[PDB]
């Protein structure tokens, strides 16, 4: 009992944002109307976690998944509550995944997307002035406001996890 | 001779040759901040020379 | 990367990055037109040719 | 986004009021309500050897222990933790222990230990800490657990009852060892000792 007691902590640190995932995951699933699936519903079982272990300290043409996925729905696949996480924890938590491989799709979707509305949206404009606002729409401070403003920096796993230092126990 | 592990034998070397003053110094030491915090901690050694 | 780019349109709505409107859904931007004063669809294509 | 006298301090950051999940909030269980008790379960993934005999039979043991909580937790995916002896997997039990507290005084007893196991076990107590009893955010129990009647676990009261508070290890000299009775094999095994001397 000692032995398991000494992984207290780093158990209780992981269930905490566990925690988080999965009211994000939740969420997000009932606001797209998704949530009666049957991945995603009562009967959901979460994958476990994955090393990703490209981090540091640990004739024909294939067809792209995104888009088979995007116009056919049999290969659509439930948000996992791990992927959830991975988003969620910081580089700076020095923990065995980050959010910096879902960053760079989630950054292409958002770059296309608002070259899309903006295009469909202004069409009478010069290119320069699109690419201003698109580069205005994409900056730091407007994600930031758009994201503060849905209230979930106040869920986020950003610090490394000193338990004896800057931990208070529950 | 003792030992191969060194960093037991610096522990080992420093309490056979020291006087029982710093003997009891480093342990008093010891005893007092066994595992804290060093936020917790804030102390004084005064000695003469 | 979990529902395709038709169901991430909708975020974009959450997070209020793109305004929605009643004329264009964030659903369509695949259905991107091409309008405006600068296309003239009314020209025969030996012009272009 | 007009204003450009912001666009020099790109280096900025902010302070974010944290918040602890739903579950964990007024999760401290109460006198005469129905509590939830999830056995933490450990699974050593390293083969077994020489060197790692005793980090991978003590870890499958059936004394487990649990978190208790007044509400009740979604499914928990299996998480991975690296000891020296190698990777662990850590599942949380999907069905709850249901149990009934029936008396303040055993109340304090779980909470008790709760607060010993940070203080003594882990070290990980400050001298301005204090027993927490406002069931506000962040709060919730752990508890030991041992095997009862046929599959079903309970709590295990004698250990709480026992330990409130780790002994303070203290020798033997011979005049005071000379009485103290002959130590038994049985009294050893499978325990935590410690040199003093």
């Amino acid at each position: 009992l000692w032995l398991k007691l000494i992984f207290l902590p780093s158990i209780l640190n992981r269930m905490y944002f566990l925690l988080h995932a999965e009211a994000l995951r939740k969420r997000f699933n009932t606001y797209l109307n998704l949530h009666l699936l049957p991945f995603n519903g009562t009967d959901y079982m979460p994958r476990p976690l994955e090393i990703d272990y490209s981090l540091k300290r640990n004739g024909k043409v294939k067809p792209l998944l995104i888009l088979q996925k995007t116009v056919s729905k049999e290969h659509i696949t439930p948000a996992e509550q791990g992927e959830f996480l991975a988003a969620i924890t910081a580089s700076s938590a020095a923990d065995v995944f980050d959010m910096e491989r879902l960053e760079i799709l989630g950054n292409s979707f958002l770059k296309l997307s608002a070259t899309l509305y903006l295009a469909s949206k202004y069409s009478d404009w010069n290119e320069g002035t699109l690419t201003e606002v698109k580069s205005k729409l994409v900056s730091n401070r407007n994600l930031l406001f758009c994201l503060i403003d849905a209230d979930i920096p106040k869920t986020l796993n950003t610090i490394q996890f000193t338990p004896r230092y800057t931990w208070l126990p529950p | 001779y003792d030992d191969d592990d060194d960093n037991v034998n610096t522990e080992e070397v420093i309490m056979n040759f020291s006087t029982p003053k710093v003997q009891r110094f480093l342990m008093s030491l010891k005893v007092s901040f066994a595992d804290k915090d060093p936020k917790d901690i804030c102390c004084l050694v005064f000695v003469e020379r | 990367k979990n529902y395709g780019l038709q169901h991430a349109f909708k975020m974009l709505e959450y997070f209020k990055i793109c305004r929605a409107d009643i004329d264009k859904p964030l659903t369509q931007l695949l259905n991107l037109e091409l309008g405006g004063k600068k296309m003239r669809a009314n020209v025969n294509t030996t012009e272009i040719d | 986004v007009t204003a450009t006298v912001n666009k020099a301090d790109k280096s900025k950051d902010r302070t974010y009021k944290t918040e602890c999940p739903l579950e964990f909030y007024d999760a401290l269980p109460r006198v005469g309500e129905i509590c939830y008790a999830y056995e933490i379960f450990l699974e050593p993934q390293f083969e077994s050897c020489e060197y790692t005999e005793h980090m991978y039979l003590n870890l499958q043991t059936p004394r487990n222990y649990a978190i208790l909580l007044r509400n009740k937790l979604p499914r928990l995916a299996e998480m991975p933790l690296f000891s020296n002896q190698g990777k662990l997997h850590v599942r949380v039990a999907n069905a709850p222990l249901e149990v009934i507290i029936q008396n303040s005084e055993q109340l304090e007893l779980l909470h008790q230990f709760h607060g010993m196991v940070f203080r003594d076990i882990l070290k990980i107590w400050h001298p301005f800490f204090v027993l927490d009893r406002r069931s506000k955010e962040n709060s919730y129990l752990v508890v030991p657990l041992i095997l009862g009647a046929g599959e079903q676990k309970c709590f295990d009261w004698e250990l709480m009852t026992n330990f409130r508070r780790l002994p303070q290890s203290h020798g033997s000299n011979v005049q005071q060892r000379e009485q103290q009775p002959a130590p038994r094999p049985e009294d050893f095994e499978g325990k935590i000792v410690t040199q003093w001397y």
